[PDB]
RNA sequence: CUUUAAUGUUUGAUGUUCUAACGUUGACCCGUAAUCCGGGUUGCGGACAGUGUCUGGUGGGUAGUUUGACUGGGGCGGUCUCCUCCUAAAGAGUAACGGAGGAGCACGAAGGUUGGCUAAUCCUGGUCGGACAUCAGGAGGUUAGUGCAAUGGCAUAAGCCAGCUUGACUGCGAGCGUGACGGCGCGAGCAGGUGCGAAAGCAGGUCAUAGUGAUCCGGUGGUUCUGAAUGGAAGGGCCAUC
RNA sequence: AAUUCCUUGUCGGGUAAGUUCCGACCUGCACGAAUGGCGUAAUGAUGGCCAGGCUGUCUCCACCCGAGACUCAGUGAAAUUGAACUCGCUGUGAAGAUGCAGUGUACCCGCGGCAAGACGGAAAGACCCCGUGAACCUUUACUAUAGCUUGACACUGAACA
RNA sequence: GUUUAUUAAAAACACAGCACUGUGCAAACACGAAAGUGGACGUAUACGGUGUGACGCCUGCCCGGUGCCGGAAGGUUAAU
RNA sequence: UGUAACGGGGCUAAACCAUGCACCGAAGCUGCGGCAGCGACGCUUAUGCGUUGUUGGGUAGGGGAGCGUUCUGUAAGCCUG
RNA sequence: AGGACCGAACCGACUAAUGUUGAAAAAUUAGCGGAUGACUUGUGGCUGGGGGUGAAAGGCCAAUCAAACCGGGAGAUAGCU
RNA sequence: UUUUGUAUAAUGGGUCAGCGACUUAUAUUCUGUAGCAAGGUUAACCGAAUAGGGGAGCCGAAGGGAAACCGAGUCUUAACU
RNA sequence: CCAUAGGUUAAUGAGGCGAACCGGGGGAACUGAAACAUCUAAGUACCCCGAGGAAAAGAAAUCAACCGAGAUUCCCCCAG
């Protein structure tokens, strides 16, 4: 980042926001992910024993991407638009 | 530089402000102007107060 | 001495020349004061600066009985 | 050993989609009552970094 | 409350005296065969001095360093950012310690709009009144005007008066200009709310181009966006601003 | 004037002739009274000037005595060195040529001499500039700090006013 | 008399003298984290520092600045 | 320093002007042969072979392809009194 | 009597010449100053590097001094050659 | 070698022989190549052991926003043509 | 005065050396920051003390997050 001795692209630029500790803990899930466990029903506990999430989370939403097929039990965990349409359409049931 | 710069209080309880300048020597009574408040959506007189 | 100065180049001039197809919004010409003047759909900026209000070719023409030259945007 | 981040870079950009820098204009921090408004605007939203100093903002910033 | 005493205790300030801490580079005794030292008796000093921590001053005694660049060599002198003209070779750009001038503001109207108006100079006539105030006519036709330098503009006036006013609006912005970049500039239109106008419309400061300062750190107001077990809070973020 | 820039000031002395010297003048660029002022016998491997004696200092060198140099025998270095079949001139050219062009001259090789050139040898110029180099040194540069000094508390108590 | 051993012996340093100033003795001062030691087994006719530099005649005016000394009424002012 | 202000010899044209035809003159161009690069095109590709155009001065620098050296495997092999 | 005088030893080093890859990393030759004193000399001791010591030249401190020598940080750093 | 430019009278080399300068480790990115492929891969360690185990992790398949949060969208804004 | 200090014996032990590793007491600067003072180099070099075959640390007034873990040391991650 040595400009010569002019001031430099990191140093003319402002600092800005901040860097949130709950967004550490937070994670996003696939759809695909959702048939890597087994039992059919998704906690906190089933994925991060399907090795999905990592153990240190303690939030999880579930996105529209990729795509499930067998009918799955979510439990206890955020579930967008997209796929708490897609889930519902395989047979699944969104609960907490 | 004698021309110093004072703030435009809102008048409608927001804090919301304009900042201007104006010559204190030869304008000795206080600015106000009818501006637009855009917390409220509404044009509200806002009074001056000091820069601080 | 006392002759050191100069001043930086503020780049002046006709950006688009006639018969040149522009977007709206274009610049046309940059200049100090009206030495150009703004035609058919054609708007005068601050500056005076001559931008294009419309999609078309730029059309250069002199009119009015002061001689003037006015800028104007044809239709494309 | 590994890489250092140039801690203070990592401050001031952030890495987009397409693994563009996004970054706060400068000139919005302090003397603001002579600034117009037009001005002011167009400095709020973030802007990316432009494609010739986009080579030392990864050299400053190895681990995206 | 205004106007001040009593009683007692509540601890400081300065004398005032003492001995028991402490000092003794006074005498004497002993360890001892010893001018060190320690112990003992005694005299003098005495809560002072003197040391520790904290603290103000002083402090080239000592230490670490700094002390700019351009430059028809260096120093001396001048310069360093910004605006205008020329050099600049009829697009843009273009150097020199090349030629000439300015800026580091001002304005709550000198902004917005609607309505209206048109200069400089000279000639003649006219109380004080004169080279030159004001008045009336004529020539003249912008040689004037523009808050300020220069250049380009300016009569539909951007020049000059008056009325009403705050668009010197907030969120945006297609598309371009200009820069290596940071950045700077122009911008129709859109949403909200507003001013003037009968209306078409115009208004996101001023005829335009100078009137300026990155980041960090910190202040102020706003905002639950964040809040290290939890609820708050501190602090941070974002918005405005210094 | 150990100080005077102008300056070789002017005047006087000394000399045939004196920017120095000596004595005056004062117009002290920019003397001056213990960072002492002005004198001063004696002293000085001290500075300037003058005279006598003396002389190869010199006019202007001559000769002589020895030690080298020179020759023979013995021993036997050194600095330097891209390579050499290593001329002059005028021109040219990284702008002062043994090497280029034109031209002139010149049989091959020593020895004794001289030092004009080989931008000769020796020392990565000390001068000058430069480096965001170093070192010491200075101060009313900056920031510290030993030391000195101030007060609070502690070691530290008792009475009385 | 001294001095740049190895380019400078001098007008430089020193010097007797003079003056200013500090210093009452566990002296000032100096070397030492300190104990101590030097000053000095000395005691203001002594010791340290500073300037001047035999001797002769002398040494004028200025305390605004910078130091130093004395003052303690007021202003300002640290830890606490 | 030496002619020393055509390169010299020399020249009254071997100078100058005009016109014309010759010729000389370079690593330019053509001929002949050889190598290589990059494009076309086709092949019947051995993943490169004909033809075909065209290219081939080069520092800093970028790219592509190699030679040789020592050591290890191949190697208790092969060469060697 | 004398930091008295002249002058050898002894101590010093004013001038010239030589020498300058020397006889010598400061000397020789001819002169020169002091030479009873603040003299000179033998032996032994003590003072240590931001320190000593200095009749003061930034002199001397083992042929080295505007901060000795040796070892270590250490392959300091070198936008320079 | 350095240069705008050197026969340069600019630097360097008397000669020969030997030695003498872009490496190594770990991160990271790109290119080539190979393995597997919406997955790829293990690190210490175990293991008698270049095997196998070990999936702790890391990278990727989702992003936007300062953030809560939303999610093929999201942010900006009262709301976006 | 007793006493104590002191004295004389006796017994046991220590002393010194050694490469690295270890714990502790002290503790730089060059350098980097394109200067430099905070900072860096780095608790590094060095000095000093003590110890052992290892030393050190060590059996929660520790974490965690409303679930739980269960002394110390070491390795790989977490993660530049
Ligand atoms: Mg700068
Ligand atoms: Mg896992
Ligand atoms: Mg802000
Ligand atoms: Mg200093
Ligand atoms: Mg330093
Ligand atoms: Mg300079
Ligand atoms: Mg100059
Ligand atoms: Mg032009
Ligand atoms: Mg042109
Ligand atoms: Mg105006
Ligand atoms: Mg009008
Ligand atoms: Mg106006
Ligand atoms: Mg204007
Ligand atoms: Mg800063
Ligand atoms: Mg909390
Ligand atoms: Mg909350
Ligand atoms: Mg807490
Ligand atoms: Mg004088
Ligand atoms: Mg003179
Ligand atoms: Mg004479
Ligand atoms: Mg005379
Ligand atoms: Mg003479
Ligand atoms: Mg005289
Ligand atoms: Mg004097
Ligand atoms: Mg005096
Ligand atoms: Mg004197
Ligand atoms: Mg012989
Ligand atoms: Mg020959
Ligand atoms: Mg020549
Ligand atoms: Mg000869
Ligand atoms: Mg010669
Ligand atoms: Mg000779
Ligand atoms: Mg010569
Ligand atoms: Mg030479
Ligand atoms: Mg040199
Ligand atoms: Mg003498
Ligand atoms: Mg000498
Ligand atoms: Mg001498
Ligand atoms: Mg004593
Ligand atoms: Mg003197
Ligand atoms: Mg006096
Ligand atoms: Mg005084
Ligand atoms: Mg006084
Ligand atoms: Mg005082
Ligand atoms: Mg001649
Ligand atoms: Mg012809
Ligand atoms: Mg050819
Ligand atoms: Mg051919
Ligand atoms: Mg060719
Ligand atoms: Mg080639
Ligand atoms: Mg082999
Ligand atoms: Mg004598
Ligand atoms: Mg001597
Ligand atoms: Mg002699
Ligand atoms: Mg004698
Ligand atoms: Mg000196
Ligand atoms: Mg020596
Ligand atoms: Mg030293
Ligand atoms: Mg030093
Ligand atoms: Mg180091
Ligand atoms: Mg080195
Ligand atoms: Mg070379
Ligand atoms: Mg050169
Ligand atoms: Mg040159
Ligand atoms: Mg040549
Ligand atoms: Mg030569
Ligand atoms: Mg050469
Ligand atoms: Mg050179
Ligand atoms: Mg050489
Ligand atoms: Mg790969
Ligand atoms: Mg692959
Ligand atoms: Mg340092
Ligand atoms: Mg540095
Ligand atoms: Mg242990
Ligand atoms: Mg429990």
């Amino acid at each position: 980042g040595f400009e010569g001795g002019q001031m430099p692209l990191y140093r003319r630029l402002p600092k800005f926001g901040f860097t949130s500790r709950k967004a550490a803990i937070t994670a996003e899930i696939r759809l695909s992910d959702l048939a890597k466990v087994e039992g059919g029903v998704v906690d906190l506990n089933t994925l991060k024993a399907a090795n999905i999430i990592g153990i240190q989370i303690e939030f999880a939403k579930v996105i529209l991407a990729g795509e499930v097929t067998t009918p799955v039990t979510v439990r206890g965990l955020r579930v967008t638009k997209g796929a708490r349409a897609a889930i519902e359409a395989a047979g699944g049931k969104i609960e907490e | 530089g004698i021309r110093e710069k004072i703030k435009l209080v809102s008048s409608a309880g927001t804090g919301h402000f304009y900042t201007t300048t104006k010559n204190k020597r030869t304008k000795p009574e206080k600015l106000e102007l009818k501006k637009f408040d855009p917390v409220v959506r509404q044009h509200v007189i806002y009074k001056e107060a000091k820069i601080k | 001495t006392r002759n050191g100065r100069d001043s930086e180049a503020k780049r002046l001039g006709v950006k688009r020349f006639g018969g040149e197809s522009v977007l709206a919004g274009s610049i046309i010409v940059r200049q100090r004061g009206t030495k150009f003047h703004a035609g058919a759909n054609v708007g005068c900026g601050r500056d005076h600066t001559l931008f294009a209000k419309a999609d078309g070719k730029v059309k250069f023409e002199v009119k009015g009985p002061k001689n003037r030259k006015f800028i104007s945007i044809e239709a494309e | 050993p590994k890489i250092k981040t140039v801690r203070g870079a990592a401050k001031r950009f952030k890495k987009t989609g397409k693994g563009g820098f996004k970054h706060k204009h400068a000139n919005l921090r302090h003397i603001l009552t002579k600034k117009a408004t037009k001005r002011k605007r167009h400095l709020r939203p973030k802007a990316m970094v432009s494609k010739g100093d986009l080579g030392l903002v990864i050299a400053c910033l190895p681990y995206a």
